[PDB]
């Protein structure tokens, strides 16, 4: 009966600001909550402790620009001067006797960050991959902006779809993305064409790295 | 500074058991109570358990009731999750969990990193490693190939070459396996001068490998 | 005219209203501790269903305080469906006749709110 709703989603501009909301659940209007910050493939962080009077307290090291606030049922976490950082999922946190609950996490997205183009590099089969009758191309794609590419590859100059494997692309530490694509060859596959190619496109532009036995 | 490190992850059969374990440093174990907190893939944060400064009281979500039990180790400064009748729906991130020392209520205040808990039939597979030969600056790697689950750690020389990696996030491969690689960039001129090993963990397997990495 | 004291408790499984011993009754400032016991009374509404059949709302659970109200003659602790029995430490086992119903002609309910536990004992408990 204890229950925190949160909304799914939430977006504003970097450089703004965003209110996300968590309710409790009827007769716990007077509850505390605390909200929680979880970054891409990182582990959570508190941020706040938010009272049903409106007050609210930071923890160390959390910036002014994150503050807590309350109406009714309602308890509010407000980030002002959106940076990339503040992406994330954000979870409230309650209690009680005998019970800890969490709402469902409100994910938010941070628009407007600035457009940044992949680097790539491709790497051929080592020796020592290929003296295992194996051949696996790495193709390398980092410091991109926004999170979304497209990877095809080549073999000489006819595209190949069968034995490509390329990884969904995620944040890194400098709030830019990286991907990884590879491809499965045999040996005499890639003894016998005169290159292999890695295409990246990222909005609109496509670079093309190249690779010979 | 607070920390909390979760050990003891791994792939397990349905039905079988588990412990997991939680060391703390850098505070007073034995003034806090703690809880485990866990988190299936892509889902929410799901509370566990809870158990008091001295062990004497102790708390479950009705999801784990009669199958998990929590305990600590304050003279060893370690809490432990022992896990039994494992479900595929056990399957997440685990994560212990500091409660505030505040005496009127029960927030978190310090988060572990998590480990890992894959309930499922695939065996542990350990990976082979391949390196990935250089052409100012060259950028030379390491293949690691075929494992499962995650995660994997690569270092490089031992941990002593830390500037210009970069790890890259692994494939799931239809097959069911990860791979993935690192790539670390260095000067050309130290090619032929400076040794680059990196050096490959897969704790569910003990796979442990050192790999040279040299010019072509 | 007569109503509870409270606004309504929304039950939002399948599960009767649980609460831990020793809590349930709602917060008042201006209440002796004496007092601090009484039920909940289910009720449940009715409406079309989206396949056009009647079906029941989520229940809502309403609180008196002991003596009082619908159920004013059962006895603390006494068996019947849609009834649940709630006291703090030291309450009275006594018919609390001075608190009575709230007259909604002349009082708005008082917004039903419960006290915020430790999730296990802490501090000086
Ligand atoms: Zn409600």
């Amino acid at each position: 009966q204890l229950v925190l709703t949160q909304s799914p989603s939430a977006s504003a501009s970097l450089g703004a600001s965003v209110k996300l909301t968590c309710t409790l659940s009827s007769g716990h209007s007077n509850y505390a909550i605390a909200w929680h910050q979880q970054q891409p493939e990182k582990g959570p962080r508190y941020l706040m402790k938010v009272n049903s009077d409106g007050s609210h307290t930071k923890g160390d090291g959390i910036p002014d620009r994150f503050s807590g606030s309350s109406s009714g049922a309602e308890r509010y976490l407000t980030i002002s001067s959106l940076q990339s950082e503040d992406e994330a999922d954000y979870y409230c946190q309650t209690w009680g006797t005998g019970i800890q609950v969490f709402g469902g996490g409100t994910k938010l997205t941070v628009l407007g960050q600035p457009k940044a183009a992949p680097s790539v590099t491709l790497f051929p089969p080592s020796s020592e991959e290929l003296q295992a009758n194996k051949a696996t191309l790495v193709c390398l794609i980092s410091d991109f902006y926004p999170g979304a590419v497209t990877v095809a590859w080549k073999a000489d100059s006819s595209p190949v779809k069968a034995g490509v494997e390329t990884t969904t692309p995620s944040k890194q530490s400098n709030n830019k993305y990286a991907a990884s694509s590879y491809l499965s060859l045999t040996p005499e596959q890639w003894k016998s064409h005169r290159s292999y190619s890695c295409q990246v496109t990222h909005e609109g532009s496509t670079v093309e790295k190249t690779v010979a036995p | 500074q607070v920390q909390l490190v979760e050990s003891g992850g791994g792939v397990v059969q349905p039905g079988r058991s588990l412990r997991l374990s939680c060391a703390a440093s850098g505070f007073t174990f034995s003034s806090y109570i703690m809880h485990w907190v866990r988190q299936a893939p892509g889902k929410g944060l799901e509370w566990v358990a809870v158990i008091s400064y001295d062990g004497s009281n102790e708390a479950y979500a009705d999801s784990v009731k009669g199958r998990f039990t929590i305990s600590r180790d304050n003279s060893k400064n370690t809490l432990y999750l022992q896990m039994s009748s494992l479900r595929a729906e056990d399957t997440g991130v685990y994560y212990c969990a500091r409660e505030t020392g505040d005496y009127s209520s029960s927030w978190y205040d310090s988060w572990g990193r998590g480990t890992l808990v894959t309930v499922s039939s695939a065996s542990t597979k350990g990976p082979s490693v391949f390196p990935l030969a250089p052409s100012g600056t060259a950028a030379l790697g390491c293949l690691v190939k075929d494992y499962f689950p995650e995660p994997v750690t690569v270092s490089w020389n031992s941990g002593a070459l830390t500037s210009g990696v970069h790890t890259f996030p692994a494939v799931l491969q239809s097959s069911g396996l990860y791979s993935l690689s690192s790539v670390v960039t260095v000067p050309s001129s130290s090619l032929g001068t400076q040794t680059y090993i990196c050096n490959v963990n897969h704790k569910p397997s003990n796979t442990k490998v050192d790999k040279r990495v040299e010019p072509k | 005219n007569t109503a509870s004291w409270f606004t309504a408790l929304t039950q939002h499984g399948k599960e009767d209203l649980k609460f831990p011993r020793g809590q349930g009754v709602p917060i008042n400032t201006n209440s002796s501790p004496d007092d601090q016991i009484g039920y909940y009374r289910r009720a449940t509404r009715r409406i079309r269903g989206g396949d056009g059949k009647m079906k029941d709302l989520s229940p809502r659970w309403y609180f008196y305080y002991l003596g009082t109200g619908p159920e004013a003659g059962l006895p603390y602790g006494a068996n019947k469906d849609g009834i649940i029995w709630v006291a703090t430490e030291g309450a009275l086992n006594t018919p609390k006749d001075h608190i009575g119903t709230r007259n909604p002609a002349n009082n708005a309910a008082i917004v039903l709110q419960l006290p915020q536990g430790t999730t296990l004992p802490k501090g000086f408990y």
